[PDB]
């Protein structure tokens, strides 16, 4: 499975597709600057409404605890 | 594989059961998983290419990602022969032969063969060498067999 | 069984008869020249329409992760 | 099996109850799968004919083959006997006899006798001919037992 | 059980019942000779008809993979 | 058992439990099988009489077997004693004295003259008397208790 198909449900806690997410990117072997690059834009990008939405609020900056504390009733 | 003795030398010892079957468990329970390459790394640590060739033929089941991998090493081994050309006149008595990538391999060089070239001084890394070619083997599997 | 006798099924992926090959080819002794012979010939006359079809298409030259994502679908 | 000690000699010690519980457990699980070759040559690193009969006559079950391979034996050690003749004249006090194919069987010779030849200056590898007849006999059993 | 009342069934392979005879065989004790002597006759004489037609069509010389591929039909 | 040092001397050491237990193990597992008597045969490598009673003690259930055996034993040691008669006047200082049916069955015997009798030179196998008498009383188990 590609990177780009990993996508989050729309019932499905952020949390168990962020695991998803670093499972595959464990599984991709380029440069850590593109890495870097697919960290911040298609976790949020394939996040569902609901907590895309929620993640829009923390602004840029946000590290991983506070995403995944910020998602957690969604 | 080669290991230092109690005495201060270098000398071979043969890798144990639990650890051979160590290998077996780690291949049947979690296949093509990249979390095979730090185990592999680990287990192989002071191996020889006999040894490697050991662990390799000793797998059962998913043939088609072992022959894809037999294809890497013969590849990786032909790009050794490539790259470094053998060396100019005839082999010297004071001296021992240069490898090439079937020497790598293990398959054309004997195990006192492959001992001389880690022991001697300098020594050559022959197992790193193999070690990087089923890495990179190991990379082409894993990104082949992600779904 | 003989390496004659591996055929892949009309449901079956190209992947399992793959496995199937090359475990057979594992219990045959023949010089190395008919085993190429063997690769390049018996995997693709035994393999069902829709993927020899597939292959086909490939053309000569192919190599088996190639092949192997070739037939993905089928 | 022959190993060497610390002091730097070649010594008999011998085989572990997990090694020889291993050499059950992989007949049991693989049968006659071909892995059982490399295993086999793996766990019979170093060891003796007298050892190699210890795990031939340990198995239980598979009695067709068990009797097939016996019989492959015994042609492998007619054909040692044919092709190597016995030597000229009476056997010389300062030396020690030639080995017959019942000797690499480990049948007519004694476990001291097994150490001679092989500690001994030159070394004959006496493990290495039964070893040749084994996996062999082993490739007839396989070819067979594919259906 | 004794050696003598090992048999091969009407619909039992060949095979099974050659496992049978060793096993028996290897709890015979007897001179060597007399175990040739058990291997060529007693084997072939409990033999099921289908299969002892067979097996008289190989003739004398013959060897046990021989026998038991020639059996493997029956 | 008594084992060679590293010094290089023969010394005794007491034998394993995951050996003993294996020996259980067999037992229950395999009761009467051949299989039984190259594995006793292989973990009796280097076994005192002392050590040989200790493996016959610790079995439970084939009680009718066990008495069998035991019988055997006393015939086999019984028919030592006759084909060796004890030997002419009284016993020498400087020597230690010849076994009988019962030494070598451990009954008569301590330990440490079980150690003397196998260290010493000449060394006399006590051990592999009552091992063929274990064996012998074995063949007798295994074609009775075959069916």
């Amino acid at each position: 499975t590609s990177i780009l198909d990993i996508r989050q449900g729309p019932k499905e806690p952020f949390r168990d597709y962020v695991d998803r997410f670093y499972k595959t990117l464990r599984a991709e072997q380029a440069s850590q600057e593109v890495k870097n690059w697919m960290t911040e834009t298609l976790l949020v990008q394939n996040a569902n409404p609901d907590c895309k939405t929620i993640l829009k609020a923390l602004g840029p900056g946000a590290t991983l605890e506070e995403m995944m504390t910020a998602c957690q009733g969604v | 594989p080669i290991v230092q003795n109690l005495q201060g030398q270098m000398v071979h010892q043969a890798i144990s059961p639990r650890t051979l079957n160590a290998w077996v468990k780690v291949v049947e329970e979690k296949a093509f998983s990249p979390e095979v390459i730090p185990m592999f790394s680990a287990l192989s640590e002071g191996a020889t290419p006999q040894d490697l060739n050991t662990m390799l033929n000793t797998v059962g089941g998913h043939q088609a990602a072992m022959q894809m991998l037999k294809e890497t090493i013969n590849e990786e081994a032909a790009e050794w022969d490539r790259l470094h050309p053998v060396h100019a006149g005839p082999i010297a008595p004071g001296q021992m032969r240069e490898p090439r990538g079937s020497d790598i391999a293990g398959t054309t060089s004997t195990l006192q063969e492959q001992i001389g070239w880690m022991t001697h001084n300098p020594p050559i890394p022959v197992g790193e060498i193999y070690k990087r070619w089923i890495i990179l083997g190991l990379n082409k599997i894993v990104r082949m067999y992600s779904p």
